[PDB]
RNA sequence: GGUCCGGCCGGGAACUCAAAGGAGACUGCCAGUGAUAAACUGGAGGAAGGUGGGGAUGACGUCAAGUCAUCAUGGCCCUUACGACCAGGGCUACACACGUGCUACAAUGGCGCAUACAAAGAGAAGCGACCUCGCGAGAGCAAGCGGACCUCAUAAAGUGCGUCGUAGUCCGGAUUGGAGUCUGCAACUCGACUCCAUGAAGUCGGAAUCGCUAGUAAUCGUGGAUCAGAAUGCCACGGUG
């Protein structure tokens, strides 16, 4: 409610030791079993050299830029009905949202397996496909695209 | 060796009821290899408060039973026999088995 | 609990002795594989409530079927006064 | 309902269990059991004894009890009526050599179950609650102590409504673990009703 | 279905059967316990069984060797 | 090429596709192939007459197919004509094992008669 | 000579001997890697280890015997940790910084009455 | 140090642990804000901060809230009977609905084999070893422990390999049939479980709605009360998170 903190320190990935890949697996992780998701996403993570072959690192973050939303909605119960007033997004929740969308429509893709189904998304994010990258302007076209309000 | 073993319900008893056997039943015949405390058996239970209905109630209980062993270690007469000299203690099972 | 229902238990209890507890021993050994004699399978209806099942313990203080604990032999409420008024021995609240 | 036994929740620290003994699965469960056809019987002929309680010792196979009251006297005997009937009347009912030492309760007017005992037998004896329940337990703070809070049930006097009463001294701060109360309760099966009545004495703090 | 070895049925019904057959046939026994077995000898005999409120008729057949009497006789009422 | 007659199960292993037949299950179909020497990796098409037929002899051993059920709703019938509570609830569609009829029984009664 | 180091954090018991030497590792008979290596993160135990320069530094006999991995690597972690500052009384606040030093006093959770797991409330869409 | 490699045996009170007693946390100290106050915000030191985490503890009273069915009890009722005994049947009925749950709908998976880690607990009409039989539930024989000695108990997730490749399946198990075990006079009605065969609905669920702020939710097992024997419920423990 009024309570403020600050935010919780994650512990950087298996390897690379990054924060931004840590919440990553977080968020990709399920029934507390995080280590399926290292052994499922850490494979997809690197078996882009298959699908490209050097040293696959910033493809990661190259690959979000395509899935790095800057304006959301937000409805507020002003006006007697109900207003939209949409506002960007601070970085905090951009790179992590993004995450979401990268994996949360990674799973419905339906492929050959959650670590492949992944995999494929990243290459797709990057070049524009699959319902992260729609999200995007799926969400856009509500902010920015609607300031009458904002 | 004669092993000695005291359960009580607290070290409100299981205290003196001890001490008394280091320093009775152990003076200079009796060896003694040492008092020791032993794990304690945890049994707690958990009742219905309200008389019928109200399941959210309940009520939790629970009797530790507080042991210690010692135990002498040294089968001799003249300290051996000076044990039996004390039998107080109105809660304190003291298992004399061999 | 009743006055009648009371008093049954505590019969069941005795011809549950006096008969099955050492009795049923005999036919026990029959009726079962110690080489089933029929006559002794038939002989064990000679009674009835002469059985170690058909005892539902019941409030040793009131007779409340329901809420026993063989340690105190009570039924919940009983526990709790009895408890609280320390008739217990070395029981108070439990909290961890 | 919303209040927590002011004697159980102590019965760890500062209040003592009122039968002290060891027992396991085995006999414990009609252990507890005789103790209470024997405390229960230690009563019936033994009511204007004016018993506060009734520790029950049990070493092996001898308990001992002990019957505290403010009257010591009348639970004796003729030099030996009383001890000797009760000392005896323990034979089956626990099937064991079972002694009995009288303890003699100083101040009956500090002790709950006295005081307890007392209001209500006075409320069958025809007198208005508020008299005896605030006067004739008043006596608890001249004799010292600091705090007493009394509490009387409903359908007292003429009414079908039946009502609790407060009146309270001192200070009885029951939310004290460390603060050790002497609690107890009393019934009075009266011409209608049961009024009750909850006796709290603050006997000092730790 | 619950004996494994030693087919018990209620003795009650028991000593009737085996009396029916001595003497030959004759009217249905009154019985109440269902829990027993239809025994073989009791073949084409006549059985009853107090569902509750009364009894009903009981005519064994070939097939009837170690399935329940009671099975025979309902009890609730519906429809 | 159906072994019990219908259905070619093709393309998976032998065991496991075997009990395609309406009669066998995972340890019966298994049990089989021990006394057949055939294993359980080979798809049927890897075997030969002398292994996919081969199976076709000790499978005359049980009953399967259409008339193994027709026995079966005879047999069920046999026990169910007599007027015994179970057949009372065999012909009504309701549990006959020992379910709760009064409530959840979908699968058992059938679908929803609101 | 050796410094010991208990160590230990949600129901695990660390037992980690440091010697001069030797940077051999084994817990319980058994290999870092053969006991923990390739699991979730097991990278925990020599981490403090590594953290200041170890392998050709000293060596590492452990014996641990309580909680899951994670715990049971936590408390090594929190033993090895503990046991270098016998080596050196002067390397704490480097220890520290990493958070190693303390100890994970958050423990599991006890259930409750009421509750269905300690916290998690049964539901009632319709209230 | 000696090994009938197992702390198995001397031995050793170090260590884990056990469990009685102690030290430690107080805005105590540093800085800034605040009127040079309360307090706040960070910080040092620590294993642990700003009631350390969680319990326990529920003011005055409200709902004529609940319980005369645990018990007690005013009044009213019944008494060759709304008292009492037995047998069988019923409380498990359906021709629908509403709430609380478990298991799914699957490759963050099943399945085979292999194998590593924990806690808190029960137990003389008890827990039951080893060993023998049986496909298996379980049975025969019979030790140990009335307990940090023994037994119920030789965790699951997990990790290694391999497989099956998005179909109603190698998913998911409801149903039914066949035949069997163990409790107990006795399991038709109306039990738990084993084996074989059967293998449905279900491909994640509108409107709407619930819990959860950290070892939490999420998921994975373990135990116990009641109890002769009917647990997915309740109470409780720990793993991963």
């Amino acid at each position: 409610r009024r309570r403020v903190i600050g935010q919780r320190k994650i512990l950087p990935d298996p390897k690379f030791g990054s924060e931004l890949l840590a919440k990553f697996v977080n968020i990709l992780m399920v029934d507390g079993k995080k280590s399926t998701a290292e052994s499922i996403v850490y494979s997809a993570l690197e078996t882009l050299a298959q699908r490209s072959g050097k040293s696959e690192l910033e493809a990661f973050e190259v690959a979000l830029e395509n899935v790095r939303p800057t304006v959301e909605v937000k409805s507020r119960r002003v006006g007697g009905s109900t207003y939209q007033v949409p506002v960007e997004v601070r970085p905090v929740r951009r790179n992590a949202l993004a995450m979401r969308w990268i994996v949360e429509a990674a799973r419905k893709r339906g492929d050959k397996s959650m670590a492949l189904r992944l995999a494929n998304e990243l290459s797709d994010a990057a070049e524009n496909k699959g319902t992260a990258v729609k999200k995007r302007e799926d969400v856009h076209r509500m902010a920015e695209a609607n300031k009458a309000f904002a | 060796r004669i092993r000695i073993r005291l359960k009580a319900f607290d070290h409100r008893l299981i205290d003196q009821a001890t001490a008394e056997i280091v320093e009775t039943a152990k003076r200079t015949g009796a060896q003694v290899r040492g008092p020791i405390p032993l794990p304690t058996r945890k049994e707690r239970f958990t009742v219905l408060i309200s008389p019928h209905v109200n399941k959210d109630a309940r009520d939790q209980y629970e009797i530790r039973t507080h042991l210690r062993l010692v135990d002498i270690v040294e089968p001799t007469e003249k300290t051996v026999d000076a044990l039996m000299r004390l039998d107080l203690a109105a809660g304190v099972d003291v298992q004399i088995s061999l | 609990a009743k006055q009648s229902m009371k008093a049954r238990e505590v019969k069941r209890v005795a011809l549950a002795d006096k008969y099955f507890a050492k009795r049923a021993e005999l036919k026990a050994i029959i009726s079962d594989v110690n080489a089933r004699w029929n006559a002794v399978l038939k002989l064990q209806t000679l009674p009835r409530d002469s059985s170690p099942s058909r005892q539902r313990n019941r409030c040793r203080q009131t007779g409340r079927p329901h809420g026993f604990l063989r340690k105190f032999g009570l039924s919940r409420i009983k526990v709790r006064e009895a408890a609280m008024r320390g008739e217990i021995p070395g029981l108070k609240k439990a909290s961890w | 309902g919303q209040k927590v036994h002011p004697n159980g929740i102590r019965l760890g620290i500062v209040k003592p269990w009122n039968s002290t003994w060891f027992a396991n699965t085995k006999e414990f469960a009609d252990n507890l059991d005789s103790d209470f056809k024997v405390r229960q019987y230690l009563t019936k002929e033994l009511a204007k004894a004016s018993v506060s309680r009734i520790v029950i010792e049990r070493p092996a196979k001898s308990i001992r009890v002990t019957i505290h009251t403010a009257r010591p006297g009348i639970v004796i005997g003729k030099k030996g009526e009383d001890v000797e009937k009760l000392r005896k009347v323990v034979a089956d009912i626990a099937g064991v050599p079972a002694q009995i030492n009288i303890a003699e309760v100083r101040k009956p007017e500090l002790d709950a179950k006295l005081v307890a005992d007392s209001i209500t037998s006075q409320l069958e004896r025809r007198v208005m609650f508020r008299r005896a329940m605030k006067r004739a337990v008043q006596n608890a703070m001249r004799l010292g102590a600091k705090g007493i809070k009394v509490e009387v049930s409903g359908r007292l006097g003429g009414a079908e409504i039946a009502r609790t009463e407060w009146y309270r001294e001192g200070r009885v701060p029951l939310h004290t673990l460390r603060a050790d109360i002497d609690y107890n309760t009393s019934e009075a099966h009266t011409t209608y009703g049961v009024i009750g009545v909850k006796v709290w004495i603050f006997k000092g703090e730790i | 279905r619950s004996l494994k070895k030693g087919p018990f049925i209620d003795l009650h019904l028991l000593k009737k059967v085996e009396k029916a057959v001595e003497s030959g046939d004759k009217k249905p026994l009154r019985t109440w316990s269902r829990r027993s077995t239809i025994f073989p000898n009791m073949i084409g005999l006549t059985i009853a069984v107090h569902n509750g409120r009364q009894h009903v008729p009981v005519f064994v057949t070939d097939e009837m060797v170690g399935h329940k009497l009671g099975e025979f006789a309902p009890t609730r009422t519906y429809r | 090429a159906r072994i019990a007659g219908i259905n070619i199960p093709d393309h998976k292993h032998a065991v496991i596709a075997l009990t395609s037949i309406y009669g066998v299950g995972k340890t019966r179909s298994k049990a089989i192939l021990a006394a057949a020497g055939i294993a359980e990796d080979v798809k049927i098409s890897e075997l030969s007459e002398g292994q996919i037929d081969t199976l076709r002899d000790e499978v005359a051993k049980f009953v399967v197919e259409g008339d193994l059920r027709r026995e079966i709703s005879m047999s069920i019938k046999r026990l169910m004509d007599l007027g015994c509570y179970r057949g009372l609830r065999h012909r009504r569609g309701l549990p006959v094992r020992g379910q709760r009829t009064k409530t959840n029984a979908r699968t058992r009664k059938g679908p929803r008669k609101p | 000579n050796q410094y010991y180091g208990t160590g230990r954090r949600k129901s695990s018991a660390a037992r980690v001997f440091i010697k001069p030497g030797n940077g051999k590792i084994v817990i319980n008979q058994r290999s870092l890697e053969q006991y923990f290596g390739r699991e979730t993160a097991r990278m925990v135990v020599r981490q403090p280890l590594e953290l200041v320069d170890m392998v050709e530094k000293l060596d590492l006999y452990i014996t641990v015997k309580g909680g899951g991995i994670s715990g049971q690597a936590g408390a090594i972690r929190h033993g090895i940790t503990r046991a270098l500052m016998e080596y050196d009384e002067s390397l704490r606040s480097e220890l520290r910084k990493a958070g190693f030093v303390t100890r994970d006093a958050r423990q599991v959770e006890r259930k409750k009455v009421g509750l269905r797991k300690a916290r998690r409330r049964p539901q009632f869409s319709k209230r």
